[PDB]
RNA sequence: AUAUUGGCGAGAGACCGAUAGCGAACAAGUACAGUGAUGGAAAGAUGAAAAGAACUUUGAAAAGAGAGUGAAAAAGUACGUGAAAUUGUUGAAAGGGAAGGGCAUUUGAUCAGACA
RNA sequence: CGUGGAGGUCAGUGACGAAGCCUAGACCGUAAGGUCGGGUCGAACGGCCUCUAGUGCAGAUCUUGGUGGUAGUAGCAAAUAUUCAAAUGAGAACUUUGAAGACUGAAGUGGGGAAAGGUUCCACGUCAACAGCAGUUGGACGUGGGUUAGUCGAUCCUAAGAGAUGGGGAAGCUCCGUUUCAAAGGCCUGAUUUUAUGCAGGCCACCAUCGAAAGGGAAUCCGGUUAAGAUUCCGGAACCUGG
RNA sequence: AAACUUUCAACAACGGAUCUCUUGGUUCUCGCAUCGAUGAAGAACGCAGCGAAAUGCGAUACGUAAUGUGAAUUGCAGAAUUCCGUGAAUCAUCGAAUCUUUGAACGCACAUUGCGCCCCUUGGUAUUCCAGGGGGCAUGCCUGUUUGAGCGUCAUUU
C-alpha cells in the first residue's frame, strides 16, 4: 500500500507517465536483472542497459541466446542485440526487439561512470 | 452546466417540413441545420443533468448507529454467522477467539502471519489470495481493478506494532477497541465477521 | 546559369532585407569583382533575385566556378 | 489583384509553399499517424479570403 | 567537430571575431556546395558554431559593461534584475521596514512577552 | 435580379487584413477591425461571446514570454549561474 | 477565520466510455461557411512483432491466381470483433388482382425424450 | 423479468477459449425472459444477498448515421458542324499533325487591360480521383522553371471626406471641435577663426496627418531576344532630377 | 418448366451496431500567488541535411550558453571523435543570451515592407549632396535641473 501524499496509484497518470516518458527517465525503467553470477560478483541486482552490454535472453522464443546489445532504442522501449535478428523472406536480415526485463545482462560495460553506479548502489565490483 | 448548450441554435419553425427541435443556424459545415438542445439530440444536453448538490451522505441517529454495532458485534461471536459469512473457522480453536496481548507488540509481518496461523486463521488468509480476481465492471478502469474476499479482523487494545505487521497480509484488518466500525464488522451489511481479540482488548469491551 | 554563360551576370538569392547598394557592395567585398548594374525581383516564394551584371574586365563564368558551382 | 502589395504577395508566397503532399519519408516514422496532408488548398475548390 | 565555448572564452577578442569570419567563409562555401548535393548534415554544425562564437562574444562584452557599472546607481536597464513588474515597484527591505519614532518606542519599552502556563 | 444576377458585382472589399489580430476584418472605410476593435488601444471582446473569447485568450499563442514566468517564480527569481560538482 | 466555473502544482470519484464524456481522446476552435459580428464539424483500435506478402504465373495497369509470413489473413495498412436494414450466388418451397396472421390436421424436412 | 455501476459471498467461469455476434437445432417459464448445443470469435465475465441510477422504445413532420423500392428510370436535346487519313498509344468519335467543310465576321469566338483570383503562366512526367460519354488531353495529378525599370505605376499632391492635438462634454467605453477661446514653429545667412556651431538682424505665421494604381504629375525610344519576362534584359541612341 | 416475386439457411457483399479497450473528458478535494513600457496577452512571416501540419524556436531560428545525467539519436542519411569523458542525447534542468515584422506599441504614417529629423562612424574629392554601420526623437503626470514669460509683484540702482 502506499502511504505517502505525493505518489499515485491513478492508472490513467500512471499509464501516461509512462508512455510519455522523456529518453532519460527511459534508460533507468529499462534495467535488465544482473546474472547469478554477475550479481554475487558485484553484489547487485539490476542496472539500466546499457549498450555494449553483454547479455542472455530468459524469455520468450528467443530464450537461451545471447550477444551484444548494439543499440538501446529507447524511443521503442526496446533494445537490440547483434546475434538475434530475424532474417526475412527477402533474405534481408532485420533486429528483433527486446525487453530488458526478459534479458540478463552477463558481461558489462564498465566506465568510471559505470563504477561508480554500482558503487552508489552499496556494490563491490571485480 | 454548460454542455449541450454552446450553440447559438434555433428552431425553424413550422411550416418547413422538418421537426422543430432548435437547429444550429449557418453553413458549409454538416453540424449547421443539426438538431440542438434537447435530451435527444446527438450532442444535446442530457435530461435533468446530474447536479452536484445531490444528497451523497446520510445522517443516522448515533444511538441507532451505536445498536448497530453493537449487535454487530453481538454476532461476530456465534459461529454459524461467522460460518454463513464465507470465513473458513470451522476448526478455531473457540469463539469469540482471543489471543494473547503479546500480539499487539508483534513488529513483523512474518512473525504477525505465523501467529494468526498458529491461533487458527490459516484457511481464512489462504481464501482471501486464492480469491484475487479482476473486477467485471467498468470499475476496472476506474481505480477499482481487482476483488477479494475478507479476512479475519484483529482487534486490540494498544497498538504495538501489530497494525503495522499485519498492514500488508491481504484481507486481514485491524481495529482499536476503542473505535469499532460496523463497515468492517459486517461488511456488506452481512453479520458475522472473524474476529481475533487480544486479551486486553477483549476486556476493555466492557 | 545561361545568364552567367551568356551575359556575364552572376545570380544571387539575396537577403530581402538589402537594397541595390548593399548587395553590390557585398558581392564586391565578398568576391574581388566590379559590378556594372545591379537588378533584382522578388521571387514568387518570398525571396530576392539579384541580377548582378559584372564589368567587361570579368568574366562571370570564370568567377562562378571560382566560388565553386555549375 | 495583378498590380499587388507586398503584403499579399508575402501571403500568397507562403501559400505556394503550403501547397504539396505529404513529404512521404515522413509516413515511415515511429508512431507515424499522419497518412496524407490534410490542409491541401486548391485555387479552383477554396477561396484564401485575402 | 564544432567549436566548445570553453576553449572560446580562452580567445581574445580579435580572434574571436576573426574566427567568426572564418566560419562564415566556410558556412558560404558549404552552401554553394549544398545545391550540388543530395545532402549535407556539415553545414548545420558550422551554422551551430557561429551561434556559439556570437554567444561567446556577447557574453563577454556584457560581463566587462556589468563590472564596470557594478556598484553605483543607475545602471543599464538590460542589466538589471527581471523579477517582475510588481516586485519591481514594491517596497525595498528598507523602505518596508521604516518605522516611526513613536512606534519604535513603543516596541523597545513593550514587545510580545515570552510566557507559558503550568505555574 | 436581387438574387444571382446581382451577386455577379461582388468584387469590392469592405473588409482587408487587420494589423493587430490578422483577420481580414479590418473594415477600410471605418478603418477599424470588427473584430478586435484596432485601433483602439484597447481589444475587442463581449461577455455575450464566451466561445469568441476562448478563440482568442491567452494560451491560444506562443506565450513567448509568459511560459516561463512559473519556472522563474519556482525558483525564486534566481540570478547568476550554476556552479558544478562531480561524475 | 471568508470567497473563488480564472492561473500554477497536486491527490481523488458507487462519474462518461468515441452518436457518450468538454465542441475537440486525433496536425480542433482545425477543416469548412459567412463582407462582418460570428458560426463551427466529421474523424480512436492490423498484429507480440511488419514478420506490410520474396519468388512464379496471367495482365497495359489496378489487380487475380499460386507461393510466402504469422498463433490467426475467418487480422492484408479497405485492416479486432464485425449486428440490422439492404445485396449477390447456391439450395429448398409457394405463388389465377397484394402479403403477412388465428384454430386444426395431411404432407415434406428436422429433432428432444424415454425405453432397457 | 431485464440493463450500467456499488458493498458482500460462491476460495464462481475462462487463452484447454471470457465477452460479443450468428443459428425456421434443444429445454424451462402464462409472460417479461432464462438455459443448452453448434458456428464465429479473442480477454475478460457470471450466480446469490444487498446498494445505486443518466435503467428497458415502434412511433414524437423525434436526433445522428446507414440503407432501400423508385431505376439502369427522368434525363445527359439552347448557342448552324462536322469529315477523311496518318502518327502516337494496351486502348483513339474526343490527343497530335496533314487534308477538307464551316464559324466568329473587327459592336469578334481577334489583340490588351481595371476589379477579383493567386500560380491558373511555362516545361518535363503523367491518369487513381476530377472535366455528369471518353481520354493517351487539361485550368487535373507529380516534379521543376519563371515576374529584372532613375524614365511604366505606386510613392508626391489635393477632392468629397476621414482624423490626432490645447480644449469643451460624458459615470465611462468615449462624443464634440480642426484653427477652433493655445505662450502651437523653421528658413536664410551672418556672427566662429578658443570651436564647433552659441547669438546677431530680418523676415514667414502657413498651425497636423490620412484620403485617387481613371483626377493633378520631372523624365525613353526603336530594333533584337525567352519554353515562360520585357517601354524592366541585350544593342543602339535619348532625356529628367539631385550633386 | 423457367424467368420473376416472396420466405428460410450457408458462404460472399454492403454498413459499422455490439463486446472488450482508453496518454481524453467530467466532477470533488488539497497546496500555492507569479503578466506587461526591463515591451505582456495576441498577430504576421520565417527557421531543420531531406517538413506540408502539430509542437518548438527567431537571421545565434525544432535551437546558443550554463547545470545535472552518463551514451545515445533513429524514417533515411550523417558525423564520425563523443565513450575510464568538461561528455552522446528530438534527455532533464535552466540562473546566461539571441529574440525578425508587429501588437498597450512610442519620430510620422500604414489597403504603402511609404516618408522625416538628430547624433557617432565609414565610403564616394564633402559641416551642406548620396550610400553603408551603430545609436536616438510618442503622450499624460510627479520630484528635481536648466533656460524663460508676465507693470502679478518686492526691493535696488544713479
Ligand atoms: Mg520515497
Ligand atoms: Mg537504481
Ligand atoms: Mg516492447
Ligand atoms: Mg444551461
Ligand atoms: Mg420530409
Ligand atoms: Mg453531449
Ligand atoms: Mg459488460
Ligand atoms: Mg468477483
Ligand atoms: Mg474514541
Ligand atoms: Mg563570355
Ligand atoms: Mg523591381
Ligand atoms: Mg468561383
Ligand atoms: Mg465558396
Ligand atoms: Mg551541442
Ligand atoms: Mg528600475
Ligand atoms: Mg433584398
Ligand atoms: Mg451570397
Ligand atoms: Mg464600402
Ligand atoms: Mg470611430
Ligand atoms: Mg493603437
Ligand atoms: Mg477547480
Ligand atoms: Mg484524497
Ligand atoms: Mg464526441
Ligand atoms: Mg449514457
Ligand atoms: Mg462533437
Ligand atoms: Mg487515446
Ligand atoms: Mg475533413
Ligand atoms: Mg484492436
Ligand atoms: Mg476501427
Ligand atoms: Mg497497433
Ligand atoms: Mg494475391
Ligand atoms: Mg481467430
Ligand atoms: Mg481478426
Ligand atoms: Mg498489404
Ligand atoms: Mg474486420
Ligand atoms: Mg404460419
Ligand atoms: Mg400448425
Ligand atoms: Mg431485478
Ligand atoms: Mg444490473
Ligand atoms: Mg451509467
Ligand atoms: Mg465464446
Ligand atoms: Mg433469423
Ligand atoms: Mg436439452
Ligand atoms: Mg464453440
Ligand atoms: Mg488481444
Ligand atoms: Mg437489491
Ligand atoms: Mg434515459
Ligand atoms: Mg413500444
Ligand atoms: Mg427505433
Ligand atoms: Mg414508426
Ligand atoms: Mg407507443
Ligand atoms: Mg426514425
Ligand atoms: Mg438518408
Ligand atoms: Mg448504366
Ligand atoms: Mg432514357
Ligand atoms: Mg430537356
Ligand atoms: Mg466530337
Ligand atoms: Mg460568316
Ligand atoms: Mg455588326
Ligand atoms: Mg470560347
Ligand atoms: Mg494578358
Ligand atoms: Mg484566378
Ligand atoms: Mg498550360
Ligand atoms: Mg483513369
Ligand atoms: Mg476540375
Ligand atoms: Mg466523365
Ligand atoms: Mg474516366
Ligand atoms: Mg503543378
Ligand atoms: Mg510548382
Ligand atoms: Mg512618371
Ligand atoms: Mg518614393
Ligand atoms: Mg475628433
Ligand atoms: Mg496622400
Ligand atoms: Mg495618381
Ligand atoms: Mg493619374
Ligand atoms: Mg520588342
Ligand atoms: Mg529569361
Ligand atoms: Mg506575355
Ligand atoms: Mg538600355
Ligand atoms: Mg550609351
Ligand atoms: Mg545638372
Ligand atoms: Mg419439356
Ligand atoms: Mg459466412
Ligand atoms: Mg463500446
Ligand atoms: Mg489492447
Ligand atoms: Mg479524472
Ligand atoms: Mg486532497
Ligand atoms: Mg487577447
Ligand atoms: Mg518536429
Ligand atoms: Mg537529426
Ligand atoms: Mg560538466
Ligand atoms: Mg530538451
Ligand atoms: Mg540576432
Ligand atoms: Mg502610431
Ligand atoms: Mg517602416
Ligand atoms: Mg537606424
Ligand atoms: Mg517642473
Ligand atoms: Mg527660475
Ligand atoms: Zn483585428
Amino acid at each position: 500500500a502506499k502511504q505517502s501524499l505525493d505518489v499515485s496509484s491513478d492508472r490513467r497518470k500512471a499509464r501516461k507517465a509512462y508512455f510519455t516518458a522523456p529518453s532519460s527517465q527511459r534508460r533507468v525503467l529499462l534495467s535488465a536483472p544482473l546474472s547469478k553470477e554477475l550479481r554475487a560478483q558485484y553484489g547487485i541486482k539490476a542496472l539500466p542497459i546499457r549498450r555494449d552490454d553483454e547479455v542472455l535472453v530468459v524469455r520468450g522464443s528467443k530464450k537461451g541466446q545471447e550477444g551484444k546489445i548494439s543499440s538501446v532504442y529507447r524511443l521503442k522501449f526496446a533494445v537490440q542485440v547483434d546475434k538475434v535478428t530475424k532474417e526475412k523472406v527477402n533474405g534481408a536480415s532485420v533486429p528483433i526487439n527486446l525487453h530488458p526485463s526478459k534479458l540478463v545482462i552477463t558481461k558489462l560495460h564498465l566506465d568510471k561512470d559505470r563504477k561508480a553506479l554500482i558503487q552508489r548502489k552499496g556494490g563491490k565490483l571485480e | 452546466e454548460k454542455a449541450g448548450h454552446q450553440t447559438s441554435a434555433e428552431s425553424w419553425g413550422t411550416g418547413r417540413a422538418v421537426a422543430r427541435i432548435p437547429r444550429v443556424g449557418g453553413g458549409g459545415t454538416g453540424r449547421s441545420g443539426q438538431g440542438a438542445f434537447g435530451n435527444m439530440c446527438r450532442g444535446g444536453r442530457m435530461f435533468a443533468p446530474t447536479k452536484t448538490w445531490r444528497k451523497w451522505n446520510v445522517k443516522v441517529n448515533h444511538n441507532e448507529k451505536r445498536y448497530a454495532t453493537a449487535s454487530a458485534i453481538a454476532a461476530t461471536a456465534v459461529a454459524s454467522l461467522v460460518l454463513a459469512r464465507g470465513h473458513r473457522v470451522e476448526k478455531i480453536p473457540e469463539i469469540p477467539l482471543v489471543v494473547s496481548t503479546d500480539l499487539e507488540s508483534i513488529q513483523k509481518t512474518k512473525e504477525a502471519v505465523a501467529a494468526l496461523k498458529a491461533v487458527g486463521a490459516h484457511s481464512d488468509l489462504l481464501k482471501v489470495l486464492k480469491s484475487k480476481k479482476l473486477r467485471a465492471g467498468k470499475g476496472k478502469y476506474r481505480n477499482r481493478r481487482w476483488t477479494q474476499r475478507r479476512g479475519p479482523l484483529v482487534v486490540y487494545a494498544e497498538d504495538n506494532g501489530i497494525v503495522k505487521a499485519l498492514r500488508n497480509v491481504p484481507g486481514v484488518e485491524t481495529a482499536n477497541v476503542a473505535s469499532l466500525n460496523l463497515l468492517q464488522l459486517a461488511p456488506g451489511a452481512h453479520l458475522g465477521r472473524f474476529v481475533i481479540w487480544t486479551e486486553a482488548a477483549f476486556t476493555k469491551l466492557d | 546559369m545561361k545568364k552567367v554563360e551568356d551575359g556575364n551576370i552572376l545570380v544571387f538569392q539575396v537577403s530581402m532585407k538589402a537594397n541595390k547598394y548593399q548587395i553590390k557592395k557585398a558581392v564586391k567585398e565578398l568576391y574581388e569583382v566590379d559590378v556594372l548594374k545591379v537588378n533584382t525581383l522578388v521571387r514568387p516564394n518570398g525571396t530576392k533575385k539579384a541580377y548582378v551584371r559584372l564589368t567587361a574586365d570579368y568574366d562571370a563564368l570564370d568567377i562562378a566556378n571560382r566560388i565553386g558551382y555549375i | 489583384a495583378a498590380q499587388k502589395s507586398f503584403r499579399i504577395k508575402q501571403k500568397m508566397a507562403k501559400a505556394k509553399k503550403q501547397n504539396r503532399p505529404l513529404p512521404q519519408w515522413i509516413r515511415l516514422r515511429t508512431n507515424n499517424t499522419i497518412r496524407y496532408n490534410a490542409k491541401r488548398r486548391n485555387w479552383r475548390r477554396t477561396k484564401m479570403n485575402i | 567537430a564544432g567549436v566548445k565555448a570553453y576553449e572560446l572564452r580562452t580567445k581574445s577578442k580579435e580572434q574571436l571575431a576573426s574566427q567568426l569570419v572564418d566560419l562564415k567563409k566556410e558556412l558560404a562555401e558549404l552552401k554553394v556546395q549544398k545545391l550540388s548535393r543530395p545532402s549535407l548534415p556539415k553545414i548545420k554544425t558550422v551554422r551551430k558554431s557561429i551561434a556559439c562564437v556570437l554567444t561567446v562574444i556577447n557574453e563577454q562584452q556584457r560581463e566587462a559593461v556589468r563590472q564596470l557599472y557594478k556598484g553605483k546607481k543607475y545602471q543599464p536597464k538590460d542589466l538589471r534584475a527581471k523579477k517582475t513588474r510588481a516586485l519591481r515597484r514594491a517596497l525595498t527591505k528598507f523602505e518596508a521596514s521604516q518605522v516611526t519614532e513613536k512606534q519604535r518606542k513603543k516596541q523597545i519599552a513593550f514587545p510580545q512577552r515570552k510566557y507559558a502556563i503550568k505555574a | 435580379g436581387k438574387g444571382t444576377p446581382s451577386f455577379g458585382k461582388r468584387h469590392n472589399k469592405s473588409h482587408t487584413l487587420c494589423n493587430r489580430c490578422g483577420r481580414r476584418s479590418f473594415h477600410v472605410q471605418k478603418k477599424t477591425c470588427s473584430s478586435c476593435g484596432y485601433p483602439a488601444a484597447k481589444t475587442r471582446s463581449y461577455n455575450w461571446g464566451a466561445k469568441a473569447k476562448r478563440r482568442h485568450t491567452t494560451g491560444t499563442g506562443r506565450m513567448r514570454y509568459l511560459k516561463h514566468v512559473s519556472r522563474r517564480f519556482k525558483n525564486g527569481f534566481q540570478t547568476g549561474s550554476a556552479s558544478k560538482a562531480s561524475a
